[PDB]
């Protein structure tokens, strides 16, 4: 539960950063 | 219904690859403790052990990538949008005080995304901080992660 929720913000907050390049862009 | 794409595959092994910084393609404890001490904490050899435990699912003591994809992709399929934007929250607001400082999120965005340079994480704050306070509240994070 704890040690999954860690890895999985990690790859959540990664994906903010694509989603944020793209809406700057496009 | 729960397919992964290339691009999805890829997008774990940069997750994947925060982690294995090496590039030898497991996550060792020293490994996951390089990144945990990096965003703050002091975790214990026993404690990041036991996490290294937790997706290890050969037990030969480290996580190799498909271990990594096979927890990564069933967390993913077993937990909606709005679920996991909820537990991210609490994994960054260490304290559960309901906020995260926009000090401390600048640098969690700046270790967690190792290509984003300064301009960016402060375009990212400045949006995520809607009052301008200095903090990230529960709701600022929801809707940044959502936009
Ligand atoms: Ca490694
Ligand atoms: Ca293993
Ligand atoms: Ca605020
Ligand atoms: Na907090
Ligand atoms: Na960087």
């Amino acid at each position: 539960e704890v040690t999954v929720g860690k890895f999985y913000a990690t790859f959540l907050i990664q994906e903010y950063f694509r989603k944020f390049k793209k809406r700057k862009e496009q | 219904a729960d397919q992964l794409t290339e691009e999805q595959i890829a997008e774990f092994k940069e997750a994947f690859s925060l982690f294995d910084k090496d590039g030898d393609g497991t996550i060792t404890t020293k490994e996951l403790g390089t990144v945990m001490r990096s965003l703050g904490q002091n975790p214990t050899e026993a404690e990041l052990q036991d996490m290294i435990n937790e997706v290890d699912a050969d037990g030969n003591g480290t996580i190799d990538f498909p271990e990594f994809l096979t927890m990564m992709a069933r967390k993913m399929k077993d937990t909606d949008s709005e679920e996991e934007i909820r537990e991210a929250f609490r994994v960054f607001d260490k304290d559960g005080s309901g906020y995260i400082s926009a000090a401390e999120l600048r640098h969690v965005m700046t270790n967690l995304g190792e290509k984003l340079t300064d301009e960016e994480v402060d375009e990212m704050i400045r949006e995520a901080d809607i009052d301008g306070d200095g903090q990230v509240n529960y709701e600022e994070f929801v809707q940044m992660m959502t936009a």
